[PDB]
Formats: C-alpha cells, sequence, structure tokens
C-alpha cells in the first residue's frame, strides 16, 4: 500500500510543480 | 580590551573557586549596621510596582524617553538601532501590554541574554561600554525610574 | 498496582466525578508526579472537595501560605463540606505561628 | 511475522484504518508522535489509544507500552512497518509508537471508537 | 515488501521508500548550484 | 626530527569557527532615523504660558 | 515521637536487609540473589518516605527558633545537618568549618545573614529532645542509605548490565533507587528521567544559569562532565535518551551481556565525537568588484514602497534647508551644530506646522515581533 | 582642621552579588533585588570572547 | 611577503602586466627583507584573497631584477605600481611623487581603498585617479 507524505514535501512539491510551469 | 579581558577572567575564575572573599563576619556587621540604620530612619520598604499604578505610565514614559535620548541625535540607524526605536515606540503604543511584560520580567525572569562590551578609549584609562539587550533594556530603565 | 489499575478504570469511567478525581492524586499518584495529577484533577471545573485536594498536596510540600490559600479558598462554598473545615481547623492547629 | 513478541500485531487490512485515522488525528492535532510522549499521555490518563511499531530491533524499549495500556485499560495495537507508521503520523523519520489523545466534541470520535472496538476483539 | 510512491504512482521497495521521498523530491535548481 | 614522514601529511587543515550570518553578512541596510525625531524636538522647544 | 516510632519496623527491616548484604558478602564469595536486590530497593524508598516526613517534622518544630532557614537550605540532609550544628544560639556560624562541609559558602553566608536578623525565639529544652532525637535518626537513615547503595552500585553489574555501562553503577543506582525501582523508570519518559534528584536549588542572587537549573543525577554524571560546559545540555538530554532506551532493555531482561549496552554506548561516543568535531574550511569569498555603469530594474508595489520608506519626507526636507544670515539660538545644548533649519523657523516655510508623516515610522522586524508573541 | 578626598578604590569590581542581594532585600521586596543581582549575573561577550 | 608570487627576471614581470586584463596588476617592488618592505608585503598577504576579483598581487626583487630601477624610479626601499591593462595609473596622492606609494603603511582597509579606487578610475578610462585620503601628513597630532 501507498504512504501519505508529510505537509512538509507537500509544500516542497506544490512549489516544484508552480516552479516548473 | 582583549588583555583587560583575559584579565578579568582571571579575576572571576578566582572569585568562583575561591568562594567570596568577604567573610561572614563583616558581612554579619555591614548587614546589621544597615539594618539599624533602616530602622532608625523608620524607613518602609520599596512596594513592587502594582498592577494598577498611577504613576505607572509617567515612569515609562520617561524610561522610554531616556532610551530614545541616545537616539535623539541621529542621521542613520543601524539594524539593531532601528529593532530599539521600533521597540520603544510600539511600547508606547501599547503602554498597557508592555507594561505587563516589565512586571512579568521582574516576576519570574532570572536568565538573560549575553551583554556585548566594548571600551571608550580617553588616553589615560578605558571606560567600558556595555549593550544591553534591546527588549530588557526598557524593563530596566523602567525599574531604575521607579 | 490492582489499587492503580481500579483508580484508572474508574477515571476512565466518567471522568468529571469529583470525589473520585480528589482522591486519585492524593492516594494513587506518588509524591513525585503529584502536582501533575493536581493539575489534571484541576482540569475538570468543579471543585467538590477538590480544592479540598489541591490544599492537601500543597500541605503535603511544605509550602504553609499556598496550604493556607488553598484551605481558606477549599473552606468556601466551592468545597462547602464539613471535611473542608475540618482540614481547615486541623491545619489553623497545626500551622508554625497558630496565631 | 518478523517478530514473535507481538500480541496485537494486526495484518494488511484494518492497517488502512488505523493510517488513516492517525492522519486525521494529525490533520485536527490529535495525536502525540513518539514512544516517550505516548507514555506521557498514558500517564496522564487522556490517551485512548496507542499504536506501535514492530520493526524496532530492541522491542523492549517499546515492551513497556502495552503493559502501561493494560495497567490504564487503553487499547493497543502494533503494524508492521515503523517508516508507514512515522510516514503516516506527519513525519518523515521513523516513529516506533504514537498516542492519540481526547478532545471534547471531537468529530473523530465516532471513528476512534470504532478503532478502540476492533482492536479489543483482537487481542486473542 | 512493495509500498506505492507517493509522487510517481509506482510500486517500489519497502525499505527504500524514505530514502526515495528524500531523493525523489531532489529540487530541481539545487543542481545547478 | 623525529616526526614520521607520514604524520607530516596527517597534518589537518584548519577552518573557521563562526557560521555564514557572521562570517559574510548580508549588507546592512542604513535608514534614516524615523521623522517622529524632528517633530518631537521642536516640541519639546515649545514653552507654556501660566 | 509518632515518626520514631513508625521507622522502628523499617529500622528491622534495615537491620534485615544489613544482615542479607553482609551474607552477600559471604554467599557470593529459594531466596534467590535479585530478590535480596529488590526487597533492598523497597526498602531504601521506604526510608526515604521516612526521611521526608521527619524532615518535614524537623522544619515544622525548627521553625519557632529560625523561620528563614528552609527558604535559604533547600536540600532535606543539608537542612537536618544544619539544623543538627546550629542549635539554638546561632553564634556558631562565624567560621564554622563543619558548615562549609554542607553549604556553599555563598549560601553559608546568607544563612549568616539571615541568622543575624531572625525573629526566632530561643527553644526549650524539650524542643532539643525532639530535634536531635531526629536529626540522629536522619543521619542513621542517610548511612543505611548509602549502605544499600554500594551494594546495589555492586549488584548492577548483574541486574542492570545495560544501564551500568552506559552512566556508570554509581549514578545507576542514584537513579534507579529515586525512581522507585527499574520497572518505575522503564515506564518514565527520559525528560523526566533527566530530572531524577533534580535539586531546587536556591539561587544565591545570581543568574539561575550560574546555578544548573532543571539539572538532575544524570548531568552530574561522569560521562557528561568530560564535555565542554556549552555542550553539557545537548550531551545531557542524548545520554538520558540512551539511558531510557537501555533501561527498557534491562528492564525486561535482554541483552544481559551487554550488547544494546554497549551498542547505545557506542552511538552516544559517536554523537559525542561528532559534536567535539573541528569546524570544516570555509572559503573567504572576494569582495564584490566595483559595479559597471548601469543595470535594469524591477518596479512596482515593493519599490512604490522602497521609495516612500526612503523619500524625503517633508518635514526631513524643510531641516536640510537651513536658512541664511539668520542667527539661532543653539538648540539641544549636549550637542550643537544640530540645527532644524527652516523646520519651526520664522524666515520661511509652511504657515501650518509641518505634519508628520506615518510611512517613516519604526517598525520592528517579523522574526523579533515573532519573539515578542512566544515571551508573551 | 583636616580634610579627606578619596575614593573607594576598585568599589564597583568589589561588589559581591549575593552580599548586594542580601542588602537589597532591606529596601524593596525579594522579587525586584533578585532581579537586579540576576541581572548583574551575565556573560559579558567582546568581538570573539 | 613570502606567500604572494614572486617574479625573478624582466621577461616575467612585463608578462604578468600583459596577462591580464580586468583587474589590476599592483606590483610591490623592493626587498622582502627590508623591514618596509615587509611592514606593507604582510598587509598586502591579508587583503590578497579579497581583492582577487579585481587585483592580483606580484611581487619582485629589484636586486633580482635590475631592469625597472632607471624607468620608474626604484630608489625608495619600497615602491607600490599599480598597472591596468598594460598601462601605469598613476594615483594622485598628498605626496609629491604620484606615481608611486613609497612608503610601508599599515591598515588592511585603506589599501584595498586605493586598489578599488584605481580600478574604479581605470574602469572609466582614466589614467590619472585620485585617492580618498590625503598623506600630506599623518594625521597623527
Amino acid at each position: 500500500l501507498g504512504v501519505y507524505l508529510t505537509k512538509k514535501e507537500q509544500k516542497k512539491l506544490r512549489r516544484q510543480t508552480r516552479r516548473e510551469a | 580590551t582583549r588583555l583587560y579581558l583575559k584579565a578579568e577572567q582571571e579575576r572571576q575564575h578566582n572569585y568562583l573557586k575561591d568562594g567570596p572573599y568577604i567573610t561572614a563576619e563583616e558581612a554579619v556587621a555591614v548587614y546589621t549596621t544597615t539594618v539599624h540604620w533602616l530602622e532608625s530612619r523608620r524607613f518602609s520598604p520599596i512596594p513592587f510596582p502594582p498592577l494598577s499604578y498611577k504613576h505607572d505610565t509617567k515612569l515609562l514614559i520617561l524610561a522610554l524617553e531616556r532610551l530614545k535620548e541616545a537616539y535623539s541625535v541621529k542621521s542613520r540607524l543601524n539594524q539593531s538601532q532601528r529593532e530599539e526605536l521600533g521597540l520603544i515606540e510600539q511600547a508606547y503604543d501599547n503602554p498597557h501590554e508592555a507594561l505587563s511584560r516589565i512586571k512579568r520580567h521582574l516576576l519570574t525572569q532570572r536568565a538573560f541574554k549575553e551583554v556585548g562590551i566594548e571600551f571608550m578609549d580617553l588616553y589615560s584609562h578605558l571606560v567600558p561600554v556595555y549593550d544591553v539587550e534591546p527588549l530588557e533594556k526598557i524593563t530596566d530603565a523602567y525599574l531604575d525610574q521607579y | 498496582n490492582i489499587a492503580n489499575t481500579l483508580m484508572a478504570k474508574a477515571l476512565q469511567e466518567c471522568p468529571n466525578s469529583g470525589i473520585l478525581w480528589s482522591e486519585a492524586i492524593f492516594l494513587e499518584a506518588r509524591p513525585q508526579r503529584r502536582t501533575k495529577s493536581v493539575d489534571a484533577l484541576k482540569k475538570c471545573e468543579h471543585d467538590p472537595h477538590v480544592l479540598l485536594a489541591v490544599a492537601k498536596l500543597f500541605w503535603s510540600q511544605r509550602k504553609i501560605t499556598k496550604a493556607r490559600e488553598w484551605f481558606h479558598r477549599t473552606v468556601k462554598i466551592d468545597s462547602d463540606l464539613g471535611d473542608a473545615w475540618a482540614f481547615f481547623y486541623k491545619f489553623e492547629l497545626q500551622h508554625g505561628t497558630e496565631e | 511475522d518478523v517478530n514473535p513478541k507481538a500480541y496485537p500485531l494486526a495484518d494488511a487490512h484494518l492497517t488502512k484504518k488505523l493510517l488513516d485515522l492517525v492522519q486525521q488525528s494529525c490533520n485536527y492535532k490529535q495525536l502525540r508522535k513518539g514512544a516517550n510522549e505516548a507514555t506521557k499521555t498514558l500517564n496522564r490518563g487522556i490517551s485512548e489509544f496507542i499504536v506501535m511499531a514492530a520493526d524496532a530491533e530492541p522491542l523492549e524499549i517499546i515492551l513497556h507500552l502495552p503493559l502501561l495500556c493494560e495497567d490504564k485499560n487503553v487499547p493497543y495495537v502494533f503494524v508492521r512497518s515503523k517508516q508507514a507508521l512515522g510516514r503516516a503520523c506527519g513525519v518523515s523519520r521513523p516513529v516506533i509508537a504514537c498516542s492519540v489523545t481526547i478532545k471534547e466534541g471531537s468529530q473523530l470520535k465516532q471513528q476512534i471508537q470504532s478503532i478502540q472496538q476492533s482492536i479489543e476483539r483482537l487481542l486473542v | 515488501e512493495y509500498l506505492v510512491s507517493p509522487i510517481t504512482g509506482e510500486k517500489i521497495p519497502a525499505s527504500k521508500m524514505q530514502e526515495h521521498m528524500r531523493i525523489g523530491l531532489l529540487d530541481p535548481r539545487w543542481l545547478e548550484q | 626530527a623525529e616526526v614520521t614522514e607520514e604524520e607530516w601529511l596527517s597534518i589537518p587543515e584548519v577552518g573557521d569557527a563562526r557560521n555564514k550570518r557572521q562570517r559574510n553578512p548580508r549588507y546592512e541596510k542604513l535608514t534614516p532615523v524615523p521623522d517622529s525625531f524632528f517633530a518631537k524636538h521642536l516640541q519639546t522647544g515649545e514653552n507654556h504660558t501660566s | 515521637a509518632k515518626l520514631w516510632d513508625s521507622k522502628m519496623f523499617a529500622e528491622i527491616m534495615m537491620k534485615i536487609e544489613e544482615y542479607i548484604s553482609k551474607q552477600a558478602k559471604a554467599s557470593e564469595v529459594a531466596a534467590p540473589e535479585y530478590r535480596v536486590i529488590v526487597d533492598a530497593n523497597n526498602l531504601t524508598v521506604e526510608i526515604e518516605n521516612e526521611l521526608n516526613i521527619i524532615h518535614k517534622f524537623i522544619r515544622d518544630k525548627y521553625s519557632k527558633r529560625f523561620p528563614e532557614l528552609e527558604s535559604l537550605v533547600p536540600n532535606a540532609l543539608d537542612y537536618i545537618r544544619t539544623v543538627k550544628e546550629l542549635g539554638n544560639s546561632l553564634d556558631k556560624c562565624k567560621n564554622n568549618e563543619n558548615l562549609q562541609q554542607i553549604l556553599t559558602n555563598a549560601t553559608i553566608m546568607v544563612v549568616s545573614v539571615t541568622a543575624s536578623t531572625t525573629q526566632g525565639q530561643q527553644l526549650s529544652e524539650e524542643e532539643l529532645e525532639r530535634l536531635e532525637e531526629a536529626c540522629d535518626m536522619a543521619l542513621e537513615l542517610n548511612a543505611s542509605k548509602h549502605r544499600i547503595y554500594e551494594y546495589v552500585e555492586s549488584r548492577m553489574s548483574f541486574i542492570a548490565p545495560n544501564l551500568s555501562i552506559i552512566i556508570g553503577a554509581s549514578t545507576a543506582a542514584k537513579i534507579m533507587g529515586v525512581a522507585g525501582g527499574l520497572t518505575n523508570l522503564s515506564k518514565m519518559p527520559a525528560c523526566n528521567i533527566m530530572l531524577l534528584g533534580a535539586q531546587r536549588k536556591t539561587l544565591s542572587g545570581f543568574s539561575s544559569t550560574s546555578v544548573l537549573p532543571h539539572t538532575g543525577y544524570i548531568y552530574h554524571s561522569d560521562i557528561v562532565q568530560s564535555l565542554p560546559p556549552d555542550l553539557r545540555r545537548k550531551a545531557a538530554r542524548l545520554v538520558a535518551a540512551k539511558c531510557t532506551l537501555a533501561a527498557r532493555v534491562d528492564s525486561f531482561h535482554e541483552s544481559t551481556e551487554g550488547k544494546v549496552g554497549y551498542e547505545l554506548k557506542d552511538e552516544i561516543e559517536r554523537k559525542f565525537d561528532k559534536w567535539q568535531e573541528p569546524p570544516p574550511v570555509k572559503q573567504v569569498k572576494p569582495l564584490p568588484a566595483p559595479l559597471d555603469g548601469q543595470r535594469k530594474k524591477r518596479g512596482g508595489r515593493r519599490y512604490r514602497k522602497m521609495k516612500e520608506r526612503l523619500g524625503l519626507t517633508e518635514i526631513r526636507k524643510q531641516a536640510n534647508r537651513m536658512s541664511f544670515g539668520e542667527i539661532e539660538e543653539d538648540a539641544y545644548q549636549e550637542d550643537l551644530g544640530f540645527s532644524l533649519g527652516h523646520l519651526g523657523k520664522s524666515g520661511s516655510g509652511r504657515v501650518r506646522q509641518t505634519q508628520v508623516n506615518e510611512a517613516t515610522k519604526a517598525r520592528i522586524s517579523k522574526t523579533l515581533q515573532r519573539t515578542l508573541q512566544k515571551q508573551s | 582642621n583636616v580634610m579627606l578626598e578619596s575614593r573607594f578604590e576598585k568599589m564597583y569590581e568589589k561588589i559581591d552579588l549575593t552580599l548586594l542581594n542580601r542588602l537589597l532585600r532591606l529596601i524593596v521586596d525579594h522579587n525586584i533585588a533578585d532581579y537586579m543581582t540576576a541581572k548583574n549575573n551575565v556573560v559579558i561577550n567582546y568581538k570573539d570572547m | 611577503s613570502y606567500m604572494l608570487p614572486h617574479l625573478h627576471n624582466g621577461w616575467q614581470v612585463d608578462q604578468a602586466i600583459l596577462s591580464e586584463e580586468d583587474r589590476v596588476v599592483v606590483i610591490r617592488f623592493g626587498h622582502d627583507w627590508d623591514p618596509t618592505c615587509m611592514k606593507m608585503d604582510e598587509v598586502l598577504y591579508s587583503i590578497a584573497e579579497k581583492v582577487k576579483n579585481f587585483a592580483v598581487i606580484y611581487l619582485v626583487d629589484i636586486t633580482e631584477v635590475p631592469d625597472f630601477n632607471k624607468m620608474y624610479e626604484l630608489y625608495d626601499p619600497c615602491t607600490v605600481m599599480f598597472f591596468f591593462r598594460n598601462k601605469h595609473i598613476m594615483i594622485d596622492l598628498g605626496t609629491g611623487n604620484n606615481n608611486k606609494i613609497n612608503w610601508a603603511m599599515e591598515d588592511k582597509q585603506e589599501m584595498v581603498d586605493i586598489i578599488e579606487t584605481v580600478y574604479r578610475g581605470a574602469r572609466k578610462g582614466r589614467g590619472l585617479v585620485v585617492s580618498p585620503k590625503d598623506y600630506s601628513t599623518k594625521y597623527r597630532y
């Protein structure tokens, strides 16, 4: 089953997506 | 400055290991002299600054004005100076919360941040100049005025 | 240990119970960490001799002023049971000054 | 499996529900991560149930938690990996013990009661 | 033991998922500095 | 003279102790004094009449 | 009176424990060895639970002669020894050698100064058959506590092999006896294990940092004291954490050969010599080159606010103008050469007073305001 | 007549903190005197040491 | 002194002046054993890393390189010459001589001050720059 990454990497991944775009 | 602070380290370390240089006998003599004097003068002890004090803001106003006198003549400000002026002007804006903070510091604060030192040279001797934490300066000044 | 388990189960069942909360800190909890149990009991607003339990804890800690203040609070209408008055009388008779 | 000293060890069916409850309590600020904080919650009597991991190699570092739960009549259950529990708790580091505390009028009361019921019928 | 990668949705070894999350989110602009 | 040939190769390269925020500070902006001082100075220089 | 009769059963139990420990020196040259440790730990807990009440009785009975000394000497045994030594007449404090063996010179002088100004009155002979009896049994109970301390320290090579190697058996005994047993402290968080035997030492007009605050037996252990004073707290936390990690192992009697204890000691030493590792090589970046002619810049709300903060406020710009041929009285005696110029000057300027601006108001930093929020 | 003009040599340096606290508790309540003597006891910091 | 790079013959110093276009070449002519030259060859040590972006420092022993003594007047014990893109940058001090700093100074900030001023005036394309400080005295009092 999957795992639930924490809010720190939530913010990090959102920042990666937005900077990428 | 380096040499004097090395000598000061020597003296403080010597005091720490040698304990007090004042004997209990002379300490008792001085203390009993003082208490006899105060009782002879009928001096009532200074009370703690109450929560409801009529002159509470007046002393705070004087302390803030005194702390700002060091910057009254100034053209350019460093970061620490800007933060200090911000602290005094904020305490002027909200006197009640600032005085509550001061009372809490006077009642339950015993650990303080390191205070910087330097020296001003008169070319005869050296006068030490101590820099104190900007927030604690306000409390110290209000205490001094009271 | 059986008494400790029973006290824990009783606390789990209707923790708002004044008598159980008051008699937990003083009986089951050791003098170390009793203050934490006292605070946990004080988390319940009602003080049916719970203030008396706080007074007993303060007296155990040998705090004369705190014990007197709590007993005065306990002897009020909050803990108006006669146990608080008897404890206040005993403490005043057992006070260091007894004036 | 890996550790025979695993009494309430749960399988891969209600583990998902347990981790969902852990995440929801994280969103509600309703858990205390770490063995020490779980022990403190058990001592304070406000812990409702604690979940630990059977991957901590010296399991006796956390084998006092089931005894403390037995003393306080608190449900307790194991999992199969410390990394999953840690990541579900809301922190990256592997966690070997977490606790779920109380809240007045909690929206998680029904699910936490269901989890308490599910664990309590799995001891044997 | 297999887990599911939160970022790519692909079966991953359970032993690596820690450093997998450490390194699969490696910030792309870090590479230039 | 009695130091081994490898021990001279094992000399450690000393480094600085202070951190980045004290070795290499970001330039400290030097702002003017708030103008409330200019007003207060003249305000203190006005007297009453009675 | 009641306390002395209460200790009688404890005295008999301590005598039985003494007989067992003396036999332990002969039997180690159906009543196993571990139980002789468990019951001894229970007995030392009981003698502490009697020492506290006898100290309370001593404080209550001696408050008539000197009501302030308990607030100056926090430690129990120190209080019993001090009240035993000073006696009713307090003139035995000047150059007193046995006071020094109990009290710090600073607290010696504070208690002497308080003895000068005492409102207490002398005690009768009846008070001297109670307080001295209580002090004697207090010293006897302390002697019993140490005499079982040595035995427990000797036997923690067997009862708690993992915990007795990280901190040493001595501090191990000091932290297991006061915690109520290995099982008790196994249920105890490392944060609380730090404060085991943490004396609430009365600060003698000093900074609370000087007299170690929140310091426990683990902070006085040999392992932590080897480190510089700055790292000790950070070392105390780690060593207490690994101490409870070994304690939970020793509670259920695993790794009796000390493999987990050695592993925890290795981890502690690795963290210690990582903390003491010298700083690495830091490059000295050169000063930036002098700038070229021009560079393109952005502009918006941020640039507008920068121009507002650094813009010439009308009161500032009015002060720069300094008139001409108009002597003015030297304002600000403490530093002349500070003239406001046309600000408030009858030479020229606006009829209305130059109103103060609001953009130039002093402001505190974000992190400093965060400190203000947390401090309150 | 005789007239003496001197100064207490090293008066500031030779002030024992605990004795100062005891003297200060006479005129002011204990909390403020303790605050004073705690403020006096504080780490002095130069550029490096 | 000994730490800074050294030039041994006449060709090397001319190359060092020529082998650079985007910095300033600060050459300390003199004798590294001189008490005067050793006074400022440690100031030039303490700032060699700082001014790496816009300055390179070479040392020259006039006895080892007796080719520029007559042309550049190498007869004071210590001399400092600034070159930019193969052009001697004259600098106006408080002293009468405006082609060199023939005295060893003491403060590590003033020398960086002078070097940066030289670089700033050389990017514009000047031949004589003006120092910030005045050396018609020593400000001793």
